[PDB]
This record gives structure tokens, sequence and C-alpha cells, in this order.
RNA sequence: CGGAAGGGCACCACCAGGAGUGGAGCCUGCGGCUUAAUUUGACCAACACGGGAAACCUCACCCGGCCCGGACACGGACAGGAUUGACAGAUUGAUAGCUCUUUCUCGAUUCCGUGGGUGGUGGUGCAUGGCCGUUCUUAGUUGGUGGAGCGAUUUGUCUGGUUAAUUCCGAUAACGAACGAGACUCUGGCAUGCUAACUAGUUACGCGACCCCGGUCGGCGUAACUUCUUAGAGGGACAAGUGGCGUUCAGCCACCCGAGAUUGAGCAAUAACAGGUCUGUGAUGCCCUUAGAUGUCCGGGGCUGCACGCGCGCUACACUGACUGGCUCAGCGUGUGCCUACCCUACGCCGGCAGGCGCGGGUAACCCGUUGAACCCCAUUCGUGAUGGGGAUCGGGGAUUGCAAUUAUUCCCCAUGAACGAGGAAUUCCCAGUAAGUGCGGGUCAUAAGCUUGCGUUGAUUAAGUCCCUGCCCUUUGUACACA
């Protein structure tokens, strides 16, 4: 009944448009949902030194990655979320769909 | 690079002429009599021979020691 | 026995035991987030791993 | 390499019944895991497949730590002439 | 999964797989125009498009050598049997592809003209 | 290019200053010395650099001892053996069958001679790729058409003004342009307007506790909502308005209204250097070694060695201070790892302490955590004394990590109590939430920050200029250099 999909990416457009899908299947079969939650992005760090050897200026990078986890709760039974989490998923956003 | 010492040699191992027939005895009648023991463990079970020693009895493969 | 001292040292941690996933180096790794790899090869593969100097 | 004849059929039968194995590359690896039952340490893997390649029976790339071997057409009937078997049965990266 | 790996680490195994696959199949590819991967990762199915020039050539004689290419990342990798396909696709406009241009032009200088 | 001239620019330059360094103790790097070895690269753009905090590993150096992990091809020895292993006793350091003696094996894998390899942190970065540093993050660079010249070339790219800027304006044989700059991306700020939220909260409501209707509660549950929190789409500032200065141009200064009237970084380029890296590599040519190995392993040692000199920093020299109680506030983050063996911790007992033993939470806006961080603030003690400043050196003990701490890994307790009284010649960095003080995360990490990279907090003096010094750039000039 209570199912809840999580939705995890790197990217911000492909997961803004993916939640956005979702909540419009969810809009179409008329259900009540609750909005796109956005977490807190994790900005993973790495600061390396550009030089492979030792001299120079101490020069250094600023590498980082972002990840951006939306997600949603819905109330349906399970064969609806199977039928609209099966289709219009985009190929960098990965899905974790939960139940209680 | 030059050294001091002179080298430790490899184990030139004796090879040993017709080694099986030193178990066993030859009779002019068709039967079995076997000089030296055998080794009593698991997988080497009943005809697995063991080494007959000055002092001491062996077997190598399960390290099977017997004192006297 | 040989075999029983050939490669008896404990690797149970510190330097020698771990090492690059690309070069098999041990100087200069990244084991934050599970990278294990050294800095050059992260420099390398920054740009196909994610990491991207937006700053 | 004093590889025992039981690894070494192992190695040449995993080979046959699927064209390709792999290798980290690692002397010290305990027991190599893609075939991990009958013993087979990952030395004698990578040695074996070393004979395999020196003579031209097996094709080797290396992707940062692991050897990728491709079992050739000429190898395929020396690893049959080998392992003593039918000219039908092939392996899996032949047949559909 | 019980194994339950974080997210963080997760993002970054998953860029070490895009890494060291796309380093693979550059050694085993070059020859053929390969010009990148894009894996589609479905939850229990898993498509990997390779992007090249020849796909003649990098699909082989029946198919053979893609599928010892399946099998060769199946096994590294550890996935399920059955679960990873290999495709070869064709770039567009190969010609505005910079990595499969530098590819020809070193496959010409070791040809050896001028 | 100049050991010529003239313009310009810059807190890696100066002026006004601030905090310093250089003086002392210690940390750590470099040279020297010493040594079995105290390996090595680098010597503005080397010297707390090689992400280099080395007990082992790392590890390349030294002293000893194992292994082949010498593929494949050829030729010999033979299932009347090719030969791998092998516990006693010697021996060794070692339970290395390494060698010596002795004998059991193992089920053609092999061994022995020869080609041929292969590996290497071995040499060469003055053979090389890639990457990086520098010139310089300065402002420099280039065609098309049109002038000049027989031509190489030149003007455009400028006398000036202005700008952070070859940024524009404006003179003008040039006119239209491209790269650089700028624009762009990430970030800080502002939205009571939008989107949304039991992994964030607020306000009400009802119980519960306590104090004398009301007050407090991060005590407990739910009705609205999104101000605070999170993050998406938008919007928002452009010298827009006013007044001066200036061809009234480019622009500059001041002020209103305003969240802001220069937020900070990333990217950065015709070119060069015989700058660095062959010790990041299964990137690499050539050379060298390749079985008594420079391959690889194991054991020990060294990389720490101390008459000296230099560099990066930490602690301080105290009363604006120290000590002891008391009160009260954060933001970055990270957290159970493929191999891979090692995670952050609440809460409860024991102990002064470091710590030890229990059950729990957490793959994380869910648990540590409302991260009760320091400095700061409040109240004592001190009293100008190398004193309760300072905490080096050194002794005795107690815990943790690890296979192992001795040359003391670290931490704790007691005692010892050194120079140091504000640092000569010289010299470093910087202008607004900046410097400086202060603590906290990350990397390295079994143990672990005197370092580096980030984060917050408390938060200024001075300046809104210049070419005087040091740099570099442009123009002109000179050349017999042009591998300059
Ligand atoms: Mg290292
Ligand atoms: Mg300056
Ligand atoms: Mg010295
Ligand atoms: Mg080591
Ligand atoms: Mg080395
Ligand atoms: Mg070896
Ligand atoms: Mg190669
Ligand atoms: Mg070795
Ligand atoms: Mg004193
Ligand atoms: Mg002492
Ligand atoms: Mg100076
Ligand atoms: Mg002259
Ligand atoms: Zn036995
Ligand atoms: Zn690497």
């Amino acid at each position: 009944h209570r199912i809840r999909i999580t939705l995890t990416s790197r990217n911000v457009k492909s997961l803004e448009k993916v939640c956005a899908d979702l909540i419009r299947g969810a809009k179409e079969k008329n259900l009540k949902v609750k909005g796109p939650v956005r977490m807190p992005t994790k900005t993973l760090r790495i600061t390396t030194r550009k030089t492979p050897c030792g001299e120079g200026s101490k020069t250094w990078d600023r590498f980082q990655m972002r990840i951006h986890k939306r997600l949603i709760d819905l109330h349906s039974p399970s064969e609806i979320v199977k039928q609209i989490t099966s289709i219009s998923i985009e190929p960098g956003v990965e899905v974790e769909v939960t139940i209680a | 690079k030059s050294y001091t010492t002179p080298k430790k040699n490899k184990h030139k191992r004796k090879k040993v002429k017709l080694a099986v027939l030193k178990y066993y005895k030859v009779d002019e009648n068709g039967k079995i009599s076997r000089l030296r023991r055998e080794c009593p463990s698991d997988e080497c079970g009943a005809g697995v021979f063991m080494a007959s020693h000055f002092d001491r009895h062996y077997c190598g493969k399960c390290c099977l020691t017997y004192c006297f | 026995g040989h075999q029983q001292l050939y490669w008896s040292h404990p690797r149970k941690f510190g330097q020698g035991s771990r090492s690059c996933r690309v070069c098999s180096n041990r100087h200069g790794l990244i084991r934050k987030y599970g990278l294990n790899m050294c800095r050059q090869c992260f420099r390398q593969y920054a740009k196909d791993i994610g990491f991207i100097k937006l700053d | 390499m004093l590889m025992p004849k039981k690894n070494r059929i192992a190695i040449y039968e995993l080979l046959f019944k699927e064209g390709v194995m792999v290798a980290k590359k690692d002397v010290h690896m305990p027991k190599h895991p893609e075939l991990a039952d009958k013993n087979v340490p990952n030395l004698h893997v990578m040695k074996a497949m070393q004979s395999l390649k020196s003579r031209g029976y097996v094709k080797e790339q290396f992707a940062w730590r692991h050897f990728y071997w491709y079992l050739t057409n000429e190898g395929i009937q020396y690893l049959r002439d080998y392992l003593h078997l039918p000219p039908e049965i092939v392996p899996a990266t032949l047949r559909r | 999964m019980a194994v339950q790996i974080s997210k963080k680490r997760k993002f970054v195994a998953d860029g070490i797989f895009k890494a060291e696959l796309n380093e693979f199949l550059t050694r085993e590819l070059a020859e053929d125009g390969y010009s990148g991967v894009e894996v589609r990762v479905t939850p229990t199915r898993t498509e990997i498009i390779i992007l090249a020039t020849r796909t003649q050539n990098v699909l082989g004689e029946k198919g053979r050598r893609i599928r010892e290419l399946t099998a060769v990342v199946q096994k590294r990798f550890g996935f399920p049997e059955g679960s990873v396909e290999l495709y070869a696709e064709k770039v567009a406009t190969r010609g505005l592809c910079a990595i499969a241009q530098a590819e020809s032009l070193r496959y010409k200088l070791l040809g050896g003209l001028a």
C-alpha cells in the first residue's frame, strides 16, 4: 500500500525529469502523492596534487562529484508500482523501491 | 659484483636403481613377503611403505615417526 | 618448508598490503570512498569516474 | 611450472567449456576465484595460460590488473586433441 | 541486497567500473574504431552499448568476438550469467569524433606514412 | 639579447600599517659529517616537496639465507625412472629437506645443455609520450580584403584618455573579424511570491511534569502551514537613477533607493624551458642485469645516526596574563571497504587516567548529533619574582595498537623545571568578515597532525596611491648573435 521510491542520481536535469515524469504518471492514474522531497546534496570532494612528481608550485585540484537524492511517496498496490516504475527511466538515475 | 665465500651447491638427489625391488624378496613360489614396514594413515592406507632408518621409522606424506 | 615462509609476512595493514588498482603502486593512494587507486591514476580517470572540477 | 596433472586438466577444461578466462595479476592469491574447487592457485592459472600464449594458442590483453584470454581456433583444435574430445562439442563462445 | 553498500562508494564503484571497462574496450577494439561505451543499467537487465565505427569488425564472424567479450565482462565483474548484453552501434558522423579520428591517425602512423 | 632610453603594471613590489620570520626550545626537510648502509629526485621555479607522518611491509640501501614465478622451440636422460616434496639428528636465525647423513615418495607436470625470453623503484626526463610547474594568469596573438615596399616584411596591433584587461573610447590608411581577456560554469548573499516535505521543522491544540490564570520543557501525540531547514524552477543589478568630473566620448567619483553598487574560485595560450617526473603505470626506445639475479621472498638493520650551517612551522617570553570552577555558541565533513584482513559511536558498569567489559544505533538529513569545539564571557587564586609564565630535558610507573616498540609508535600519572625579559644584518604575507587569534573535520592512518587541504568562530590597524626599490611587459634604439 504505502510504497516509497527513492531516486539517486549524479545529474540534476535528468533526475528532475524522472521524478516529474513519475508524478505525472501518478496524477494520470489519479493517486494521492507526497511531493518530490529533496535530500541535501552530497558533495564528494577529493583534493589531489596536480603534479605526478614533487616539484612545482604546490598546486591542488578540487575534484567533486555531486549526488542528488529525490524521493517520492505513493499509496497504491504493488502492480501499479511495477507498472509505473518499469516505464520511463533515464539511464543515469538509480531507483530503490521500498514497501513499508 | 664479486663474492668472497664459495657458493652453497644444490642437493643433487641420488638416483636409486630399481628401488621397488628392494621392498620385497624373491621366492621360487609365488608368494609375497614384505621386508620393510607400512604406513597406517588415512589417505595412505594399505600398501604405502615407510622409511627404514638406522634408529626409527618414518613416512613422509602424513609425517609419521615411529621412535625406538 | 619454502611455501610455509614464502609470503608469510602479515599484510594485514600497512602500506605494503594495499595497492593501486590500476598500477599496483604503493604511493599516493586514495582509499577515500573506496577508490583504492593512486593519485596519478585518479587524476587520469576522474572525469571517467564522475569527479569533475566544477570548482 | 611443477603443476599437477589434475590442475592443468582443470585449467584446460574450464578454458574449453567457456572460451575465455580472466585472472588478476597476482602470484600471491591463495586460490583462483572463477574456478575455485579443485584448488589451482592463480599462479598456476597465470603461468599455464602463459604457456598457452607462448606457443600461439590463446590471445591475451590486460586491463589495469586483469589478464583476459581468448582461445583461438588452433588453440581449440589443440585443446580438443589434448583433452581427447569429439569434434562436435565446442566452447560456449562458438555455439548459440 | 543484504551487503547494503553506501551510496557514496556506490557511485564511486560504478565510476571505477566504467573507467576500467572503458580502458579495457579501448585496448580491445582500437582496430575497430572504438569511441566509447554507454551502460544502460536496468534493474535485472544490463545493456551495454559500444559506440564505434567498424561494427561488423567489432561484431565478428557470426558474432563470435562480441560473445566472448560478453563472457569476459561477465566473468571479470562477477555478474549473473545473461544479465549483461553488449551491443555494437555505429557512431553518427564518425569524422566528428575526436577519439575515433585519433585512433585512425594512430593506425595510419604505425602503418608508416608521413 | 643589452652591464641603453622612455612609458605601463603588480601587496608573489613599494608607501601607511598589521601579524610575523630571522634570536630561544622543539618539530620536520636540505647540505655537511659519520656509516655495512645512514639509498634516491629537486638545490623565484630545491629545501612540512615526491601527497615522502618509513618500527615491519613500503624499500629501491646494507648484511645473510630460500624460490623460479628461466614461457616456447631444439637436442640428450629415462615408467629396467625424468625427478617435486620430505619428520627425526647435525647445521642454520629460522620447523628454509638451504646444505650433510639416511631412506619413503610424487605420478611426466618436469630436469640437464642451447637458442629464445621475461622481470626490474637499475641508468638515461640531455632519447621520449602523457601529466605538471614556470614565463603569466600578466595581456598578449592572428589571418581575409585595402594602403606602403622589388622583396623578406609592415599598417591594422596608435599620439593620448580610460579600464582589472590589445577593456573600450578617440585620433587614424585602414575596414571588417577570430583566439586570449571578458562573456561562461560552480559558489556567497536576497525572496513571508512558486514548488514541496513523519529521514526537516514551525505554530496551535490536548495530555504530562514543575513553579507562584500565567510561565518553562530538544516531555509526549495529532490540525493547519512552509517563516526558519532542505533544493528545484524563476526572479533579482545593469553604472539603472541623481549630482559632479571627462571631446560630454569611453569612463571615474559621491549619494538616494537598495539583499547586494568590485563574493570567491574553475577553465584558462600563438609560444617557449633541453625546468620536473623512466621511483605512478602492463606509457616507453636504447643500454644494463637476468639464476651466486639489480627478479622475487624472508630475517635483521638503515632511511631518525650529530662537533656545524640553512629552510618550512609549533610553543612561548606573560597581568590584555596563567590557574581553577561557572556559563554559553558552529560549519565543513566522515563513518561497517571486491581483493582487503582494518568503520563512527551512543548508553550502562569498573578504574584517577589512558583504558577495559557488556548489550544497542548507523551503508546515514534516520545513529553518534541539537556534533553541549575552543577562543571568548562570569567568579576565584596569583602579584613583576625566570613566579602558579614557559614546558624542553630526564627518571619511575600504568594502558592501547600491532606478528614485533629496543633507537624510547602513541596516550596517561608523578617528579625533574632548560634556554626564552619582544629578537642584529636581513626578510615573508596581506587590504574586509580580510589579516591575526581560536578550535573542528578530511588526507596519510593497525597506531596517528608539530603538515597539508577544507570549515566555522572572535574579528581589526592602515590604504582607495605610486614608479622610489624589486620584478615583468610595451615602444624606441644598437648588434658582427639567428643551434639566438
Ligand atoms: Mg607511497
Ligand atoms: Mg600584488
Ligand atoms: Mg646533513
Ligand atoms: Mg615495504
Ligand atoms: Mg624502490
Ligand atoms: Mg618468481
Ligand atoms: Mg605491453
Ligand atoms: Mg625477492
Ligand atoms: Mg622560563
Ligand atoms: Mg627523560
Ligand atoms: Mg625573504
Ligand atoms: Mg653600437
Ligand atoms: Zn603416510
Ligand atoms: Zn595507478
